């Protein structure tokens, strides 16, 4: 049930990185993987506002 | 030799029209400098120039230089009754002697809805009117602007002066004056250290041969 992998802090001194709660120290780890979903816009008014827009079509994925 | 294409055009838009007429700006001018009814009122109120006032928006350039004339009528009631022919007009001095300004910088002869005006010395006469480039250059028979010319205070109000001549500014556009039929057609640039904008003034082509 625990952890795998953890970063080592950049750091110009570490003694024996291996982490803490346990598992593997690394310098680079694997990567952090981010997604979203592109919001997609409610109709706008038809006339021209400098605003950001604030209506969004409700979405997952 | 190599010389710019005369332009045969009038412009269909004017130097301060440039703007899309349906946005606004990002920048602000100053709307207001007091609240009202006297008595130590004062402030400072800022507002987005915009459509509704188009006069106070910011702009990337200015209409050319002017050197101003006086203004005539064709109709001889209006005009005053002395003679002004040459006491009143335009002029350059140089070594000593007088010569009249002709035809001059290239100048909007007439404002928009007054045809009956021209310039003393403004237009050639074999009377044509330059009025097509009133778009880019100011008329001839008007102050270019006006600056201020104190500090303001408490104690002393804003106060204006009228631009009667105004040379070159960085940032100016302007038309030279139009070519005729029966007009000239070259000049000779004379020779020199320096010149600017070497277009002669009575029309056509500046060469330095």
């Amino acid at each position: 049930q625990g952890p795998i992998w953890a970063k080592i802090p950049h750091t110009d001194g570490n003694f024996h990185p291996s982490p803490l709660m346990g598992g593997f120290g690394m310098k680079h780890p694997p990567p952090q993987i981010l997604i979203k979903n592109t919001p997609v816009p409610a109709d706008p008014p038809t006339a021209f506002n400098k605003d950001k827009l604030n209506s969004f079509i409700t979405q997952y994925s | 030799e190599n010389v710019p294409f005369h332009s045969s055009y009038a412009h269909s838009q004017s130097l301060d029209r440039l703007m899309n007429p349906l946005i606004d700006q990002y920048l602000y001018y100053l709307s207001k400098t007091i609240n009202g009814s006297g008595q130590n009122q004062q402030t400072l109120k800022f507002s987005v120039a915009g459509p509704s006032n188009m006069a106070v928006q910011g702009r990337n350039y200015i209409p050319g230089p002017s050197y101003r004339q006086q203004r005539v009528s064709t109709t001889v009631t209006q005009n005053n009754n002395s003679e002004f022919a040459w006491p009143g007009a335009s002029s350059w001095a140089l070594n000593g002697r007088n010569s009249l300004m002709n035809p001059g910088p290239a100048m909007a002869s007439h404002k928009e809805g007054e045809d009956r005006f021209f310039p003393l010395s403004g237009s050639l006469i074999f009377i044509t009117n330059e009025e097509e480039i009133k778009t880019t250059n100011p008329v001839a028979t008007e102050s270019y602007g006006q600056v201020a010319t104190n500090h303001q205070s408490a104690q002393a109000q804003a106060q204006t002066g009228w631009v009667q001549n105004q040379g070159i500014l960085p940032g100016m556009v302007w038309q030279d004056r139009d070519v005729y039929l029966q007009g000239p057609i070259w000049a000779k640039i004379p020779h020199t250290d320096g010149n600017f904008h070497p277009s002669p003034l009575m029309g056509g082509f500046g060469m330095k041969h």
